[PDB]
């Protein structure tokens, strides 16, 4: 898996791959890594995937009945906090599961929470997580300006996905892309890593550790 | 528990009516020290006065009790005082606030109040304390778990008669050998037997340790008692 | 945490043409000692179902009690308990079946191998296996432990499919059962000459045999085998 | 007195039937399901003109496609609603799709049913029944818009139309004249509006009293104070020309 | 040490068609290296127009069927003869699943109906609730063999169109059910030519707009 | 329940005793080597489906009971004994002895009447059957008192359903067959049911005999039955 | 324990004990509140039966739920404690789990919920509280001011009252409060509150105490210089004609 | 007498009654008429279901219990909630446990101990619903009554709730020809449908007024409500 989140002048990219993996065989190429919790709000998933889908369908649950009890949208902070909570109820049980938390509010502006099973929660601009993060990760510290256009930030964001998926084993199938904005989450495509890559090797004169 | 039609509650009402027949306690606070004393109830030559304490009750080292009601009650919730103020020291490695140990007790009145059917504790307190908040501080609380704060105040018999002749001659000024007058003054107008002698009281004070920076609690003995009796001119 | 102690080896099983034979010798081992001798692992229920139960023999014992209270119970409020309210193979073992794998479930096994044999009310042959770990299956043959390596082999060589069940007369189906008993005292050290054997049948009802013994043995050709290789005398 | 679970010699039981009386004392809140939409509507009821009436929460939201209205001891509604949306959550969690209005409005009967200590035969957690009934409208695809009436004796009623609270005697007959199958919302909308204008103690304006809808298209929505009001001048209008 | 947990064998497979969709399973039963039985069916219909198959460990996978045929049962009971649509069982699945998330069940399942807009819908489950709506999917002890078949030969992958040089791949059409039924039976001889565990008996299950029919092939039986 | 009245008395236990006086007349016959049981079951309605609202009640294998009152608080009682049996069997192997059995339903109905929170049971069951040492049949009261009986009855034929025992007891000091005593049961029914003859009635029997029935409380029905009614037909008029 | 049920429905349709427990607020000392158009401001009246009393040590009726809330009361004293308490506790437990401090609604509905569950649990009597919350929601300069009663309804007042002869002040503030107009600033706010104190008061000696909440965590009490001051102005001004 | 003697359901009277079970007794009377009638292959449950109100839904009285077994109510409806769910749960059980359908007569006796508990526990009340159940079984089809008394009796045919004295007399009366009525099922119906009209003082009953279950040989438990009703008015 990689997964990341960064923000920037225009708001959020939010990207992730799509492979699903046991042991050394190849689950699936076409896995769900996102979860649109509401409207405003975006969950990530790496690590075990039953503990992610399940523990991040449940949070939208949660989320949910926030909005009928306080009539209003919750907070990314306590969003993020609910599962940050639940998590380390579980702490030593063997929950696996690394996390980012995405959206907008009026009060907070744009936000992500990182959150993972040992219990961590961390505010910040740029996470990468999953196998492949390390890989997501140089693409994007290398390229990363916090005025990047949104046409750009969407690329970085697709290139750093593209990145990880051809270094580690571990990911790969598609990206899935999304913007958060004021407005907030958009959809931008799914774009499959056996079209993608040829593509931007073509048109970028990059990936010349490949013969073709 | 149940509430009358007028919105009061009777067992808590018929406590109280118990503890207007108690022995009067008396309390005042003076800017040295606080007094407690209070009045044993019909006795008899042959009880030991030596090695008795019903009415007068230490709960750590700066603060102490005068009960008005039923002792087997009191004893059961100064137990408990007791600890709370031990747990409060191992928590916070400091002599437990006056007010908190007070507030705690009156906590686990008002619940007999509140919940389970039990009947209330026929108990009234009147707490004598020092901290480094709030220096000499004197507090009482009844069964209802209500409590309040007085520079002079009696619990018991002729709470009434006393209040009135206590807002009659407390000043703000005082000493507390002023206050140790003044209570026994109190109490002898307000007894009802011929005099206010030793073998019928319990007093106490709380000082600022005879010369030291501390303080100190004394509990007197009856011949103490009887020598104080003396000074105000009661013999 | 447990482990068989007393124990008992195979039980085979198979249908015929009108219903089900069922066959277990009568040893209980205590490791590689043949310990007890009179054991029977043959356990009739009502008289259109038979037990076979292999394993740990005190829990076998257990699952005797359990049998007998079902029927006991089953009786209670029932004026139809000898008719058409009567237990039937197929409610016995779905019961058993239940309580293996809630046992298991709880880390806490009844450490045997089961084997239901019977007829249905409406005629049909019933025969099912159930485990310490609640796996549970069907077939024209059944076996536990050895039984499943060789006596298998050889039933199937009568019943190799359903088609093959209309075809089986009481008497080759008994035949190869005696004789895979047979075998298996050859060639199972955890066996015993001494068997009880049952046959339920859709016409006949419960044939229980007991006391039986393995016939016809063959060991004279062991005079002329001498060393392990070389040695002539 | 002596028991809270005892039958009357009639074979009726005592804390029901005055639980029933508690609701009668309760505002009033109409309820009316077209094939357009169920509206509901309340009345404000405030007890002072110093009370701030739009801080009246009569009228719930319970899931987006599910709302309710509430008359009679209203703080006994808190824990009801709670089940509620926790109920129909949870089954959208367990399920990934919309409890059934039905479902949704049984489970609240349930809840209802728990008085006593654990009547010997399971477990009763409340010591009294809830002193307040609810109209409980939503959509769903199997039986379309649907006007449930839940009472503190775990009963409920499907209802075309539903008055219940102080004005409940003479709503009810007017509802029963004015209801017919073929109304739209806005028809709806305006009856709701006339029936609570004639049985409230006040002038009925967009402050003591108030609507809400739920349509497929749209979900629940409580209306706000500007859109009522205009629908109070049409009202006016419609009847002054009548 | 008890060890609570065993191996049944036993491979399965789904495909989704247009208005249709099957579910196959061998009906061989094995433990180590013998057979428990020839014909032991593990495709079941559990009413609703969605069929169901767990397989891995026999135990496991039973008790899992039981309780979900049993789900189906109280959601008429509870919610007034309401048909459970496939994706509603789905998610009812991952709670029985991850229910047992410390003490798992040791299956893989795969579950198979029709959608709301009555296409063809697949859907597989890790042994603890993660899940996945897909075209096709093989499960189980052969399902390392079979999957890349289906991939190459349902979904088309890897081929390009002839002559554009790989760009314009084979464009993903549907499957006829004479078409899939095809490619099940292939899949199965495969498997049980290349693993052990596979043989004996092909039951395929298939779902229409009017229920629910049974297919029957011999396979290999050494 | 836990009252004592003035004078030492229950009231509460005396009015269950008038519950089940109200009842149905039931009663158990010990013979040579068992006990019969028989019961009267009124046919409120040709609609009641006959032979089919079984009253007399099996416990284990070996032990019938019969009783009047209220039918639920009988049930109950046999629910009870029921699993006090299964304990005995679980622990000590052999079934229970009827001596034991009985104590352990009186106990049971005993304790219904030390607490005010409980009410007393409002039947008399009439129980017994086998064990290795003979037969044994035993009445138990709302009180928990019981004894053991040569021939018990009770409910509303009770008065006759004695004067008719206790002629048996005297013409018959030699111990009566356990198939007479089927017989004579059905008499006795025909002989209470004169008080309640307004609406039709049933007649209910079960043994459990050493010889007859192996010692296995058994239902009576068939030719037996049919016999058994023939006598006492034959014998009313 | 003991779950006996105490609180139930009278042939009428009332919860006798929640009615009763209204009686003990109506002869609990009077408390009122008012809000500002930037303020709301807590008034309350001490007794007169006993006056040698330590106001130092003595607890005050205005409490502190949070640093930017307020709670004040009507009825049973010690009641009133098992509320503030819970209050206090929530209050942390909903920045700890929401980051946030709780709105004065949230908070209200809390103790709302609080008092409504002890009139339909077993064995336990209702509050003979009702209460008075008042303060400002994080990061909002517009005040709140919400009213709790035994039975857990709750609402929102520009301005209410509570307490014995609360009627009298209550009939003075719906004449003297004008929703347009708001008080502009705190002075004129308190001015407001002491008006319909001394209605029911009669000398606003020792016996007036006022609290003053500004937004963003701001709250003090008044001294008895600070009161006087109020009181003097009062009756001096409004008594010529 | 009836003074202080039905405070609670632990309480005999004087003359050995118990006033509260007496009492919830009187909840059925009050309860819609509904029948419940049987042949040889099939039992059929007919109510009168009641409206609130000319705006309201007409409740319903008839609740499916499993395939082979359910129930008509007349009393407190949501006592018939509790108990019909604990018959599911019983039937449920005996499926999963035994693989067997539950007998109609074990059903019977397992609501009757249910309600008999709550006819002796201090600080609960009787149940306050009369119940009507039928089904299928392995001995055939089955009517019972219920009462919350804990009474239970099998019948060929029967009625409960207001004026169902009139029903009742008439299925007396008609006994000989209906429990003939075989592999008739629409026959059955309209003796039902029939049955029911001798217990109006009400109205002619409407596509709304009437509830229409049956279960039998070949037919599981089915509920009729509405348009396909109508065939039988
Ligand atoms: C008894 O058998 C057991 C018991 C316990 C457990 C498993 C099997 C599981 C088998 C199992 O691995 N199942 C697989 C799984 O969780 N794979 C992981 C990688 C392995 C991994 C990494 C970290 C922690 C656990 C597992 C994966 O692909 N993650 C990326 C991903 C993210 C999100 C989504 C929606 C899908 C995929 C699924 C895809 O089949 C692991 C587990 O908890
Ligand atoms: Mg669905
Ligand atoms: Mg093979
Ligand atoms: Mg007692
Ligand atoms: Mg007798």
């Amino acid at each position: 898996t990689t997964t990341l989140a960064f923000r920037f002048q225009g708001g959020i990219i939010v990207a992730v791959d799509s492979r699903a993996t046991a042991g050394n065989w190849v689950a699936s190429q076409t896995v769900k890594k996102v979860i649109e919790i509401n409207p405003f709000l975006l969950g990530t998933m790496a690590g075990g995937a039953a503990d992610c889908q399940f523990w991040e369908t449940w949070l939208g649950s949660q989320c949910r009945l926030h909005e009928l009890r306080e009539k209003e949208r919750i907070s990314v902070a306590a969003a993020s906090k609910i599962l940050s909570n639940l998590v380390y109820q579980y702490k030593g049980a063997g929950l696996s599961m690394g996390t980012m938390i995405c959206g907008y509010t009026r009060k907070e502006g744009p936000t992500i929470y990182y959150v993972d099973s040992d219990g961590t929660r961390l505010k910040g601009d740029i996470f990468c997580v999953g196998s492949g993060q390390t890989f997501a990760y140089g693409v994007l510290d290398s390229n990363y300006k916090w005025d990047l256009s949104v046409e750009d930030a969407l690329y970085l964001g697709k290139r750093s996905i593209l990145a990880a998926a051809h270094r580690d084993a571990y990911s790969g199938g598609s990206v899935n892309l999304y913007h958060v904005t004021e407005d907030g989450w958009i959809y931008h495509g799914n774009h499959d890593v056996g079209e993608l890559f040829w593509k931007v090797k073509e048109e970028e004169g990059s990936f010349n550790n490949v013969i073709g | 528990t149940i509430f009358s039609p007028e919105g009061r509650l009777y067992q808590v009402e018929y406590a109280l009516e118990s503890i207007s027949h108690a022995g009067t306690a008396i309390g005042i606070m003076a800017s040295d020290g606080i007094v407690l004393a209070a009045e044993r109830k019909v006795t008899s030559t042959l009880l030991e006065q030596d090695t008795s304490t019903e009415k007068l009750y230490k709960l750590n080292d700066k603060i102490a009790v005068a009960v008005a009601g039923l002792t087997a009650d009191a004893e059961i919730l100064i137990n408990t005082a007791r600890i709370h103020a031990q747990n409060y020291l191992k928590t916070y490695n400091e002599d437990i606030p006056v007010e908190i140990l007070v507030r705690r007790l009156s906590d686990i009145k008002q619940g007999y109040t509140q919940h389970g059917g039990l009947r209330p504790f026929g108990v009234s307190f009147i707490y004598a304390g020092y901290d480094d908040r709030y220096g000499y501080q004197l507090y009482t609380s009844n069964p209802s778990g209500n409590y309040t704060g007085w520079k002079a105040i009696s619990v018991g018999a002729n709470t009434s008669a006393a209040q009135t002749l206590l807002q009659m001659d407390y000043k703000d000024d005082m000493k507390v050998d002023d206050a140790i007058e003044l209570a026994l003054k109190t109490l002898s107008k307000t007894t009802d037997s011929s005099a206010l002698t030793y073998d019928r009281l319990e007093f106490a004070t709380i000082r600022k340790g005879a010369n030291d920076g501390e303080v100190y609690q004394k509990i007197f003995k009856p011949q103490e008692i009887k020598d104080i009796l003396v000074k105000t001119g009661i013999t | 945490t447990q482990q068989p102690i007393v124990t008992g080896t195979s039980v085979i099983s198979m249908k015929y043409d009108n219903g089900v034979i069922i066959a277990a010798d009568n040893l209980g081992s205590y490791g590689s000692l043949l310990r007890f001798n009179g054991v029977e692992r043959l356990i009739p229920v009502g008289d259109n179902t038979v037990v076979g139960i292999s394993g740990d023999i005190s829990d076998m014992q257990h699952i005797e009690r359990l049998l007998k209270d079902l029927v006991t119970e089953n009786a209670y409020d029932n004026p139809l308990a000898d008719a058409e309210e009567a237990l039937e193979p197929s409610y016995i073992f779905e019961y058993l079946a239940t309580v293996m794998y809630q046992r298991r479930s709880k880390m806490n096994p009844l450490w045997n191998a089961i084997i239901v044999a019977g007829v249905q009310s409406n005629g049909d042959q019933f025969l099912r296996y159930v485990n310490l770990l609640g796996v549970t299956y069907s077939s024209p043959t059944l076996a536990t432990g050895f039984g499943a390596h060789m006596a298998n082999p050889l039933l199937r060589k009568v019943v190799d499919r359903e088609s093959d069940i209309p075809k089986t007369t009481v008497q080759v189906a008994e035949e190869a059962i005696v004789n895979a008993m047979r075998v298996l005292y050859y060639r199972d050290a955890r066996s015993s000459r001494n068997f009880s054997l049952a046959i339920i049948d859709k016409n006949t009802g419960l044939t229980f045999k007991k006391n039986l013994q393995v016939e016809n043995m063959k060991w004279d050709f062991a005079k002329d085998i001498k060393g392990y290789g070389t040695q002539k005398i | 007195d002596r028991g809270v679970s005892t039958f009357s010699p009639e074979g009726r039981l005592f804390q029901v039937e005055y639980s029933l009386e508690a609701i009668k004392l309760g505002s009033t809140a109409i309820g009316i399901a077209t094939k357009e939409g169920v509206v509901l509507g309340v009345e404000k009821r405030a007890t002072s003109p110093l009370l701030e009436s739009d801080s009246i929460e009569k009228i719930v939201e319970i899931d987006r496609h599910i709302g309710c209205a509430m008359s009679g001891l209203t703080a006994d509604a808190r824990s009801m609603i709670e089940h509620a949306r926790t109920a129909a959550v949870t089954h959208n969690l367990y399920y990934d799709e919309d409890i059934n209005v039905e479902s949704l409005t049984q489970s609240v009967c349930d809840l209802a049913l728990r008085f006593g200590e654990g009547a010997s035969g399971e477990e009763r957690l409340m010591s009294r029944p809830f002193g307040v009934a609810l109209l409980i409208a939503g959509h769903d695809a199997d039986d379309g818009y649907q006007l449930f009436h839940a009472e503190p004796s775990g009963t409920f009623y499907r209802y075309n139309a539903k008055a219940i609270g102080s004005g409940s005697e003479g709503a009810q007959a007017e509802l029963l004249n004015e209801w017919h199958s073929s109304l739209t919302l806005k028809e709806a909308e305006l009856l709701v509006l006339k029936i609570l204008k004639q049985v409230m103690e006040e002038k009925l304006d967009e402050n003591n009293a108030q609507l809400s809808c739920i349509t497929k298209q749209d979900g629940f929505k409580i209306y706000d104070n500007e859109k009522t009001a205009e629908l109070i001048k049409e009202l006016k209008e419609k009847e002054a020309a009548e | 040490q008890f060890n609570p947990y065993g191996d049944n064998g036993g491979t399965i497979l789904g495909i989704a068609g247009e208005d249709f969709a099957v579910l196959a399973g061998d009906t061989r039963n094995i433990t180590d290296y013998s057979i428990n039985s020839r014909y032991e069916p593990k495709v079941f219909d559990c009413g609703d127009n969605i069929v169901m198959s767990a397989n891995g460990f026999a135990a496991d996978g039973d008790a899992l069927v039981k309780r979900f045929k049993n789900s189906v049962k109280w959601y008429h009971f509870d919610h007034n003869d309401k048909k459970l649509s496939i994706n509603s069982a789905a998610r009812n699945i991952q709670h029985l699943l991850y229910g047992k998330r410390f003490f798992p069940y040791y299956v893989h399942t795969i579950i198979a109906g029709l959608d709301e807009d009555g296409k063809g819908a697949v859907y597989s489950f890790d042994p603890v609730g993660s899940y996945e709506r897909e075209q096709c999917r093989a499960g189980g002890a052969a399902a390392s063999l079979i999957m890349p078949f289906l991939d190459n030969q349902v979904n088309f992958k890897n081929q390009y169109e002839p002559g554009t040089n790989g760009k314009v791949k084979k464009p993903l059409k549907y499957l006829s059910v004479e078409e899939v039924i095809k490619l099940v039976r292939d899949s199965f001889t495969s498997a049980t030519e290349r693993h052990i565990q596979v043989g004996d008996g092909l039951e395929i299950l298939i779902v229409t707009k009017d229920g629910v029919r049974k297919e029957f092939y011999e396979l290999k039986r050494d | 329940n836990s009252v004592f009245s003035p004078d030492g008395r229950n009231f509460q236990v005396e009015y269950a005793v008038k519950a089940v006086e109200n009842g149905t007349t039931s009663i158990g016959i010990k013979c040579n080597d068992g006990v019969v049981f028989a019961v009267e079951k009124l046919i409120t309605s040709k609609l009641l489906v006959p032979q089919k609202n079984v009253k007399i009640q099996v416990v284990d294998r070996h032990i019938g009971c019969v009783y009047s009152g209220l039918i639920p608080d009988g049930r109950h009682l046999v629910n009870r004994g029921r699993e006090e049996a299964a304990s005995f069997k679980k622990l000590y192997k052999t079934p229970i002895p009827i001596p034991a059995f009985a104590d352990r339903l009186g106990q049971y109905v005993q304790a219904h009447t030390l607490y005010n929170s409980v009410r007393p049971f409002g039947v008399s069951t009439i129980f017994g059957g086998v064990d290795k040492n003979g037969a044994h049949l035993y009445m138990l009261e709302p009180s928990g008192s019981y004894w053991g009986y040569k021939g018990a009855a009770t409910g509303k034929g009770r008065q006759s359903a004695k004067a008719e025992l206790e002629k048996l007891v005297d013409h018959h000091p030699e111990g009566l067959s356990a198939r007479e005593a089927v017989k004579q049961a059905a008499k006795i029914i025909y002989l209470a049911h004169e008080d309640n003859k307004e609406k039709d009635f049933e007649l209910e029997i079960s043994w459990c005999s050493l010889s007859e029935t192996n010692g296995l409380h058994k239902f009576v029905k068939g030719d037996l039955l049919q016999e058994a009614i023939d006598f006492a037909q034959k014998e009313i008029n | 324990g003991y779950d006996r049920a105490l609180s139930i429905f009278s042939p009428d349709g009332h919860i006798f004990q929640v009615e009763y427990a209204l009686e003990a607020v109506k002869r609990g000392t009077c408390a009122v509140g008012v809000k500002g158009k930037n303020c709301v401001v807590l008034g309350c009246e001490r007794r007169s039966t006993l006056k040698l009393q330590d106001t130092r040590i003595t607890p005050s009726k205005v409490s502190k739920i949070d640093s930017h809330v307020v709670l004040s009361f009507s009825g049973l004293n010690a009641d009133s404690r098992i509320l503030i308490e819970k209050a206090r506790v929530e209050a942390q437990s909903h920045r700890l789990t929401l980051e946030d401090p709780v709105t004065v609604e949230y908070l209200t509905r809390y103790v709302a919920g609080v008092q409504q569950r002890y009139t339909q649990s077993g064995g336990v009597r209702p509050f003979g509280v009702s209460t008075l919350i008042a303060g400002f929601d994080p990061r909002d300069d517009e005040p709140k001011l919400y009213q709790t009663e035994p039975s857990g309804i709750y609402s929102s007042w520009s301005a209410q009252t509570i307490g014995r002869n609360s009627k009298t002040v209550r009939e003075f503030l719906e004449k003297n409060y004008d929703r347009k107009e708001p008080p502009a600033t705190v002075e004129e706010c308190v001015k407001l509150t002491v008006r319909s104190l001394l209605e029911v008061v009669q000398t606003g000696a020792k016996n007036i105490e006022i609290t003053v909440v500004k937004p963003d965590s701001d709250i003090v009490a008044l001294s008895s210089e600070e009161i006087n001051q109020y009181v003097t102005q009062i009756e001096q001004e409004k008594q010529e004609q | 007498f009836r003074n202080n003697y039905d405070g609670d359901t632990v309480t005999f009277s004087p003359t050995g009654r118990l006033f509260q079970v007496e009492y919830a007794l009187e909840a059925i009377k009050q309860g819609s008429v509904t029948v419940g009638l049987r042949s040889n292959t099939h039992a059929v449950l007919v109510a009168l279901k009641r409206n609130a109100d000319e705006l309201s839904s007409y409740q319903k009285k008839i609740i499916k219990c499993d395939e082979h077994m359910g129930l008509s109510l007349a009393g407190l409806a949501p006592d018939a909630r509790v108990l019909s769910n604990y018959l599911r749960q019983q039937c449920n059980y005996s499926s999963l446990v035994f693989n067997r359908k539950l007998a109609v007569e074990r059903a019977g006796h397992l609501l009757c101990d249910k309600a008999q508990k709550n006819t002796q526990s201090y600080g609960g009340r009787p149940y306050g619903v009369g119940l009507l159940i039928i089904g299928y079984d392995k001995s055939g089809a089955h009517l019972l009554e219920f009462q919350p008394s804990g009474n239970v009796t099998e019948l060929y045919g029967t009625a409960i709730g207001a004026r169902s004295q009139g029903a009742k007399t008439y299925l007396e009366r008609t006994l000989d020809t209906f429990i003939k009525i075989d592999g008739n099922p629409d026959e059955l119906i309209k003796a039902g449908v029939e049955a029911i009209s001798q217990s109006l003082r009400d109205e002619s009953l409407t596509v709304d007024n009437l509830s229409i279950a049956i279960v039998g040989k070949d037919t599981p438990f089915t509920i009729y409500d509405g348009e396909a009703v109508a065939k039988y008015i």
